[PDB]
Parts: C-alpha cells; sequence; structure tokens
RNA sequence: AUGAGCAGGUUGAAGGUUGAGUAACAUCAACUGGAGGACCGAACCGACUCUCGUUGAAACGAUAGCGGAUGACUUGUGAUU
RNA sequence: UGAGUAACGCUUGGGAGUGAGAAUCUCCCAAACCGAUUGACUAAGGUUUCCUGGACCAGGGUCGUCCUUCCAGGGUUAGUCUGGACCUAAGCUGAGGCUGAAAAGCGUAGGCGAUGGACAACAGGUUAAUAUUCCUGUACUUACAGUUAGACUGAUGGAGUGACAAAGAAGGUUUUCCACCCCCAUAAUUGGAUUUGGGGAUAAAUCAUAAGGUGGUACAAUAGGCAAAUCCGUUGUGCAUAACAUUGAGUGAUGAUGUCGAGUGAAAGUAGCGAAGGUGGUAUUAAUCAUGCUUUCAAGAAAAGCUUCUAGGGUUAAUCUAGCUGUAACCAGUACCGAGAACGAACACACGUAGUCAAGGAGAGGAUCCUAAGGUUAGCGAGUGAACUAUAGCCAAGGAACUCUGCAAAUUAACCCCGUAAGUUAGCGAGAAGGGGUGCUUAUGUAAAAGUAAGCCGCAGUGAAGAACGAGGGGGGACUGUUUAACUAAAACACAACUCUAUGCCAAACCGUAAGGUGAUGUAUAUGGGGUGACACCUGCCCAGUGCUGGAAGGU
C-alpha cells in the first residue's frame, strides 16, 4: 500500500501493439522484491480498478557498454502486465 | 540336492551346479510377505570413514532383509505352524514363515525335515523333542541335534545357525550348571543351562556341494578379485617386487601388513570365555 | 578427447561456495586470508 | 596434408562448362575468368553449330548440355535457341562467339573476360 | 543410491507333454519351451596394424581396416574414499 | 635474420541490385554434399550470444557495404510445463551425548538432500523477437465462505495399498500398409501417348459402451497389531466352476455451424479465399493393454500419498459427502545456441558431450546407394598440370624370388541349394573344407512369394554400393574378461576350482589415538589371509638350519 512497488510504466512498440486490442493490457516495472498480489492490490489502491490478471517476468542483469574500458552491468527489473475487464480503460 | 546346469554355450566349458529349489522349497515364486521386510544398505566393504577396511567385497545385488526372530521370547506356550519355506538371499539356510495361534507372522530358521502344516512350539517347560521345538538346554536330553544356540541367556541364537550345521549335547558339568556342548569343528564348549536352543539340523544341507561355474556368478554373489602378493609391487605388500615369479622371500609368509600369518595362534587368551572351553579344535584350552 | 573441466554449477556451489567455506575452521582461515588480500571476487559465490 | 577438398574434378569442370554455356544462351554475355571462357567457347560453338537442323536428334543432343536458368527453363531455352539464335547464324562458318579481356579484379588480380556472341 | 541404452537376424539347452519302451526304471521318437559370462552384426564401448601428421586440424588425431557388442556390459545424475 | 618463405586449419557457377570500392553483401536460378543427419524438440552448459536499425578503428588467417564484432533501441508473461511451498534413497548436518593436548572426530532425536514417488490443459491462431504462459475455443484441480439435501465424524497412532529383478513368448486393440473409391489441378510439338501429379484430419475433456487383465468369495469367533478397533491378521462354515471387488486398452456421441486443410491468391507467395476430407482386408509394421503373464535365480528401494480402523470428539451439534452462488490460486526458469563457429578443448580448433522425433526404393535391418521433409556453400582464391609428396585407379609375363617376418596390399564375401573330415570333456569342430544358382520376359505358381517350365540378351546377370581368404604342425595361457589415459594388451593380472592357516562372537583381521565403524544385522556348509590356477593322472626324500606350535623338569 506504500505504493513503493510501482516504479514506472514502460512504453514500447510491443506494449502499444497490445494496447490496440480490447483488453488494454497496461504494463509497469515493479519492485523486484514484491509479488503479484501486492502489485494488484497497489494497482487497485492507485486507480480504483480491480485487475483481471497479472503476469510477471524479470530481466536478468547483463553486460552493458560492451568493451569500453569501463564496462558495467545492466539493471535487474520485474515487469508486471495488468489486464483489465474488456470494457474499461484508464490513463497512466 | 543339486541340479546340474548344462550351458551348451560354446565359449569354454563350465560344470556349474545349483541347489534344486524346486523339490525343497514351496511356492517357488518370489513372493515374500510384506510386513517383516526391511532393506539392507550394502556397506560395500567400506567403513563409516569411507575407507576400505575389508578387501574384495562389493558389487552384491540389492537384497531385502527378512526379519528373523532369533530370540524366540515374546511368544511362549503359544502354538505356531509353518506356512512355506522360501529362499532367503541374506543367509545360506532356508527360512520358514510360521504363524502363531494369535495371528502374528514371523520368520524362523527352518530345521531340516519340516514341511508345510507342521506344528512347532517354544517355551521354558519340558516339552516334546520333535524338530522345530525350542526349550532351554537344561531340559534337552543328551545326544540330540541342536542349533540356534545362544551364549547369554535371552540373547538370541548366535551360535550354529548356518546351512546344515548342528551341535551335539554332551551332558552337564560336575558343577551342576554349564551344560557341556560338542560344537561343530571339534570345539567343545560349556553353555549355561538356561540358554535356549532348537532341535534338528538346519535345512539346505547341500549348499556345500555347489560348484559356481562362471566368474560373473561369483561377482554377482558379492565377491571381488583377490590379487596375490607375488603379483604385487614391493610397495603395498611384503611379497611384492622380484624380477619374475619370485618365491616368498622372508622366513615366513606375511599378510598384506607386517603381521606374521601362518600357523600363529591369534585368539586372545585373556577372555572370560576361556574357562568355558574344553578343547579348541586341536587340543586342550 | 574428454578434457578435465566438465562444468556443473551445482557442484561448484556445493564445493567452493561461501557456505561450504564457512563450514570448517580452515575455511574461515582462508576467508580471513582472502579478506586480507582484499580480493574483489572473494569466493566463487560471486560471479 | 592428407584430407583435402574435392577440387576441380572432371565432373566439376564439365558441369561448370554446362552452366556457363547455358547462361550464355540465356543472356548472351558472361563476365568469367579468361581461362574458363577459353574452354567454354568450344562447347558453345559446338552447340550453336549443332542446332542448325532442328531435328529431334539434335534437340536430344542439346539436352545433354543445357541447364535451366532464372530467365529461361530448359525447354523454353531450347525453344528460344532453335527458334531465334540458330537462324541468326545460318551462314557464318564457325566462330560464333568472341572472348575479349577485361581488367584484373581487386580481389585476386585474376583476368576476367567477356564471353560474348554476335554476328 | 537412482534412472537409461543395446537396429536386426541366427543357434535351439534344461524342463514339460505325448507315444513307444520298462514288472517298475533307464532309454528312444515327435510336439512344446526359449537358455547361454552363446553366434553374426549396426548405435555404443575399446584401441591390435599400416599410412599420414610430429613448430600437426589435434598437448594423442584422421581415412582404412580391427575386438566386444544381454553382460565380470555401457552411460547420465547425486554422494563418498 | 629466417622472409615477404611455410601456412591460410573438407566445396561451386552465373544474372540482377546496392554501393566509391564486389569472387566473398542482398535477391534470383542452378549446382554439390548431409539427410539414424549438417534434419526437429530439449536436459546440462554458456549468460544476451536473440530481434530490429546503424558502423566498418580494432577481432574475421584475404576482401567486406557484412558479421556470433561494435553502437542504439527492443524482447522471455504459467492455479495445469520444470523445480520449491509435498515425500523420502546413497549421503550430509546434527540439540543432548561419547571421545579426543586445543582445533576437533563419531553419533541419537530432529533437519536437509532427486538422478525417483504423488500431483489439475488441450487444439489452433498470433509478433521481428515469447508461447501447453499471450489470444479464441473448450476443460479440469484445490482451498474458502454462504446456501440446500443427506449422513455421526473418526488421528499425530494401527492396518492395507503405495511397492518395483532379468529374460522371453503369446493375445486383444487400433495403426503402418494395400486395394477400391472421393476430390483438386493437369491434356503437353522432339518420335509416341487416350494421362500425370497431389491431397483424403482433427485434441484434452464429459457421457455411454468396453475386448480383456488382476484376485477365492460372504458369514461366525477372536489369546496379535506399545491403547482400542467392526480394520488388518488368524481360525472354521457354505457357496465354489462365476459372483463380487478392482482395473482396462479402444469404440460411439458432443467437443466441431469450429480449426486445419491440396491449392488459389490480391498488397507479399503474404493478407484473403479455400474443395474432398471415405470403404474393405491385412499370412507385414509400431504402439498401447502391461506396474499383465510365464520361466529362472545372482531373489529384485524408502517415505509421502490414497482407503480403512478405532482413539478422541459432537449431540441442542460438529464433521463429512453431494449440488448450487460467490471469492482465491504464491515464488523461481521460460529468449537463443545446443555444436565442423555460441559448451569442455588458450581458436570462426577435423576432438568429446545425456535423452527424444527417425520418411521412400531395393533391403532382415537405424547396414549400403540415391533421395523426401529440412539445411549448407565448410571464411583465402586464380592459374599450370614439372620434379617430389599424400590419396586414389590400373598394369602385360612371373606369383613371395621382397623381407627381420606374406607388414602392407591382394582373394572370398548377400541369399538359396548340395556337401562337410581328423579330433573331443560328446557341448563342439563347422559358415569346416569343396562346389552350384541369381539378369529379363512369358507361362505355371499359392494367400503373397519362394519354387518350376519355356524363351531372350550380354564378355560379364547379390552386373554398382555392403558383406568370412583358407589348410597343416608346434609353444603359451584352460576359456569370456582386466591391465601401463599419452610408445609395450601379452605368455602379465584376474577368473571358476584346490590346499593350508587363523577365528566360538564384544569372533579373528582391519580403519581410527578414542568414541565408533567394517567384518556382519553374518555364526565354522561362516569369515579374514598366504600359495597354486579349468579338467584328467600324480605332488617323492630331508625337521640338520630358520619359521611355527606344544612342553615342563633344569640353567640364565
Ligand atoms: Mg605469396
Ligand atoms: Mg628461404
Ligand atoms: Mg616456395
Ligand atoms: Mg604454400
Ligand atoms: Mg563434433
Ligand atoms: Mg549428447
Ligand atoms: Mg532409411
Ligand atoms: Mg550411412
Ligand atoms: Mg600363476
Amino acid at each position: 500500500d506504500v505504493t513503493n512497488v510501482l516504479l514506472k510504466p514502460v512504453l514500447t512498440e510491443k506494449v502499444y501493439f497490445n494496447q490496440m486490442g480490447e483488453t488494454k493490457k497496461y504494463v509497469f516495472v515493479v519492485n523486484p522484491k514484491a509479488s503479484k498480489t501486492r502489485v494488484k492490490l497497489a494497482f487497485e489502491l492507485v486507480y480504483g480498478i480491480k485487475p483481471l490478471k497479472v503476469n510477471t517476468l524479470i530481466r536478468k542483469p547483463t553486460t552493458i557498454r560492451g568493451g569500453s574500458r569501463f564496462p558495467g552491468l545492466s539493471k535487474l527489473e520485474k515487469l508486471a502486465v495488468i489486464t483489465l475487464p474488456k470494457g474499461i480503460a484508464i490513463s497512466v | 540336492p543339486i541340479k546340474k546346469i548344462i550351458s551348451r554355450s560354446n565359449s569354454g566349458i563350465h560344470h556349474s551346479t545349483v541347489i534344486d529349489y524346486k523339490k525343497l522349497l514351496t511356492t517357488n515364486k518370489n513372493k515374500p510377505e510384506k510386513s517383516l521386510l526391511v532393506t539392507l544398505k550394502k556397506h560395500g566393504g567400506r567403513n563409516n570413514q569411507g575407507k576400505i577396511t575389508v578387501r574384495h567385497q562389493g558389487g552384491r545385488n540389492k537384497r531385502k532383509y527378512r526379519i528373523i526372530d532369533f530370540k524366540r521370547t515374546h511368544y511362549d506356550n503359544i502354538e505356531a505352524t509353518v506356512k512355506s519355506i522360501e529362499y532367503d538371499p541374506n543367509r545360506s539356510c532356508f527360512v520358514s514363515l510360521i504363524t502363531y495361534a494369535n495371528g502374528a507372522k514371523s520368520y524362523i530358521i527352518s530345521p531340516d525335515g519340516i514341511k508345510v502344516g507342521d506344528k512347532i512350539l517354544a517355551s521354558e517347560h519340558p516339552i516334546d523333542i520333535k524338530p522345530g521345538f525350542s526349550m532351554p538346554l537344561a531340559f534337552i536330553p543328551e545326544g540330540t541335534q541342536v542349533h540356534n544356540i545362544e551364549l547369554h541367556p535371552k540373547g538370541g541364537g548366535q551360535i550354529a545357525r548356518s546351512a546344515g550345521s548342528y551341535a551335539r549335547i554332551l551332558g552337564q558339568d560336575e558343577t551342576g550348571k554349564y551344560v557341556i556342548l560338542q560344537l561343530l569343528s571339534g570345539e567343545t564348549r560349556k553353555f549355561l543351562k538356561e540358554c535356549r536352543a532348537t532341535v534338528g539340523v538346519v535345512s539346505n544341507l547341500d549348499h556345500n556341494l555347489v560348484v559356481i561355474g562362471k566368474a560373473g556368478r561369483n561377482r554377482h554373489r558379492g565377491i571381488r578379485p583377490t590379487v596375490r602378493g607375488s603379483a604385487m609391487n614391493p610397495n603395498d605388500h611384503p611379497h611384492g617386487g622380484g624380477e619374475g615369479r619370485s618365491p616368498v622371500g622372508r622366513d615366513a609368509p606375511r599378510t598384506p601388513w607386517g603381521k606374521r600369518h601362518m600357523g600363529v595362534k591369534t585368539r586372545n587368551m585373556k577372555k572370560a570365555s576361556t574357562n568355558l572351553i574344553i578343547r579348541n579344535r586341536k587340543g586342550e584350552q | 578427447m574428454k578434457r578435465t573441466y566438465q562444468p556443473s554449477k551445482l557442484k561448484r556451489a556445493k564445493t567452493h561456495g561461501f557456505l561450504a567455506r564457512m563450514a570448517t575452521a580452515s575455511g574461515r582461515k582462508v576467508l580471513k586470508l582472502r579478506r586480507k588480500k582484499q580480493r574483489a571476487q572473494l569466493t566463487v559465490s560471486s560471479e | 596434408s592428407y584430407i583435402n577438398k574435392p577440387g576441380k574434378t572432371s565432373a566439376w569442370r564439365v558441369m561448370t562448362v554446362r552452366q556457363q554455356v547455358s547462361a550464355v544462351l540465356a543472356y548472351g554475355k558472361i563476365e568469367t575468368t579468361l581461362k574458363k571462357a577459353k574452354n567454354t567457347q568450344k562447347r558453345l560453338d559446338k552447340l550453336i553449330t549443332l542446332a542448325k537442323v532442328d531435328n529431334f536428334n539434335n534437340r536430344r543432343q542439346v539436352k545433354k548440355w543445357l541447364l535451366n536458368t532464372n530467365l529461361f527453363d530448359v525447354d523454353q531455352l531450347m525453344d528460344h535457341l532453335f527458334s531465334k539464335v540458330a537462324p541468326k547464324y545460318e551462314k557464318t562458318p564457325g566462330g560464333y562467339s568472341r572472348v575479349l579481356k577485361l581488367g584484373p579484379r581487386r580481389g585476386d588480380a585474376t583476368e576476367m573476360a567477356i564471353l560474348q556472341l554476335t554476328d
């Protein structure tokens, strides 16, 4: 409920391609230590719409900046898609 | 009795033999009763440290220990009845599945002669002498074949329970207690008169006449190759080394370790049981 | 031919892992030595 | 060295000749190495001179050499040949193709040449 | 400890049944049965020979042959000395 | 310096296009190899190597507009898949404790530990990248609350089941297959065609059916199952031949007015459109029933789980079963490669790496040759065709004269048919040796085919590809096996068997200081150790010396 489990929404062409359907599957990146029940409860508290389904995945850190004399590591983040009832939509 | 196996597999010749298992057993199908089976974990010659303490022991098949009642204590003056005679992989002899009147199944070591439907009893009062009966040695008359003897009273039949073994009664001692026994292999001992036993020789008398033909059969039986000393190197064995088929060098043959081996007495004389011995397969004490 | 390093991350973790090196006194001693040398990859637990 | 490429076996040589002459019939010009055009020209001339009769036997003989191309399949290439290429050469005794030399390639300095046929 | 694998095709034991035979045995003939650290031979395992290679393709290999190939077999995973 | 020398570590040709630059990039057409695999799905392993756009410093044994390289952006979606929240095997760890200068070692209750057990989801579609996860269609499972009907519920404990070896054979069942039929396109300039080519399908799930398989059955007594049991076990009685219980491949219907579908095809072979989507047999094929059955001995996991039993509870009720309404279903993996370029080999290294799918022709076959589905252009080329090297092909006459030796190479080779000696442990020798036939057509063959007859052709008829060369005598080891990874595979080691020796259980021997453990949950028909090494016949003399055992007087 602290709403420290909704870090950011991501807007990619795949996300839009899913948006021009009818379920309007909104997606977010969430606190990796959180869970699907916490994510859906937070979504209910922040918008007021009870979600239909939640699916999650996490992107493992990888080598970034290649060979540049100072290579680093990427960010480990969890993405949580949030389906909705067919006849509803909301902004972000 | 043994049944000769004719291989006719044209790669060498082997005159192997095997106990008949057909006219001696009953219900030759391997269908043991469930309630008294516990699996044996094959130590494989090794030890809790994981090292090898006993050489050439490993590779046996997977067995299931048949819980055998040696003590014969919880059931007294309650009649039983032999149900079948199976082949027990763990030991050389044959096991009978008996059934007491109350309805508690158990395994005992089958004396030779018994068949399905016979009736046996075990108690502490003077009873009959038919094979399978059990009673303290103080009541058994002299001369009868006896097995499943134990050293300490209420201890369970450690002594003389192998296939085709027995022991002859030889009366009592002059002290009144310590009834004298003529154990197999010449040794004569003294047993307390309150020790239990069972009359009748042990069945499967022809386990000695078997002739294992193939090496693989022996290996499946749990035995591994034994490398002689003369094949060894001068390290790892006192008989090793030598530039080809050397004879034993030292004064006397040696063990893999330095201990003297041939013809050397090794029993510990300072055991309380020494007073119980009359002859030790060669001579007095 | 079959070389001498067939990888299996489970075996690596159970053998050289941190908790494996925290099981015996000698493991604690070698951990102390590695802290003294300040090695960044202290154990195989860190990639 | 014991194992090696199959190399330029007789079958590979004659199949390359087949492919090149088929391509010449299809298009009319080829940019290939000079010392391959100088060999292909023989079979090219033989096929051109053999096709000035249009009997079924000559078409059967021609079948032994042609290979289908993106522009023309084998049967359509036969029809093209025996219908318009051979009539163009009904009075020239031999020498139906010319092999002129280009500049060397930057890759291998090999001496590319054009195998071309015209009256 | 726990699983897995052995393309295919041969040979036809013991035992049993039937009949003969025997006073009863033994033994003989036909049918059944399908055994073997059995056979031939792919995957698999191994390394007996020649050549090549020896700053090699390779810190032990390649073509060609070669031996075993239902077992004292081969192999994955886990544990231990 | 060696030196612009060896080497560049399994293969092509052409058209068009881009671009400054083209053998090496893109597209197109062929071509050649792989095709029991370079084809497809994955475990482990790697950790972004995946997709799109851009770049060609560096890396690519050459070039580069291009790359598994570099830069920018993007991509993995699970109540049902793999693992955890369930269960234990080997084993690990281990409160107390035992043991040990100290550190520590062993070990009990407990707790972990899959390579195994139990457990609910299928077909299709969709993107550049994911799909039993997303979407459509259809379902299933478990909790939780309420409601309705019925019923007394029964554990942390007991019992049953769970629950298992190897080999082999037969049978049911659809399949493969064949034949017929249906549908679609196809009618051919090179001589003759009145055909040729392709396709003929559907899941989980619910209901009914179900060939079969498994195994006495019901009643009455109970002195056993830490405690009680109606359960199990035990004992009698009648019925027994099928009844009962249990399980069961497949079949039928819905699922499906759907999807797929040969092809047709516009803006791409793509969107779309898309016909038939069957009959009978089978002396062949696989897969299931099957954790079924038979035989043999080397006698073939545990726990959880499921059913049941009472205990204990409930009674002014709980709890369970069934239906209906409603709510919920957690965490981690999900990309890609999976190998002659992403892993282990320092490499874009000819090497190694578990499992699964495994088409056609001849073929017993996954052997062999050419191919189907599908994939590739072995990341230096072009010339010449000298010596010389390697790998092939062949060689007249002779046929081991070579040589340390027939090393190497050469002959035979498949199926069918005659024919097979000495010796022997009577099993073998033995595919012994030595010979004959195979092609095609017609006829006859039977159920197919082998077989048979007639005829024809060639030098040749498993016309190619894949198939044992034997004979005789001797030494050794009885035999199958194992052995010096990376110079020695044998006469060496082991082996079944023989003998001797030790050991009566807290056994001898062994690891450890010791607890403790192996020996062994075994008991002299057993176990440890030395020596010989099937089998057949034998194993002679010497106890002076040494070793061992025994000895009781004396000396030291
Ligand atoms: Mg040069
Ligand atoms: Mg020079
Ligand atoms: Mg030179
Ligand atoms: Mg060179
Ligand atoms: Mg490879
Ligand atoms: Mg593999
Ligand atoms: Mg094939
Ligand atoms: Mg092949
Ligand atoms: Mg010897």
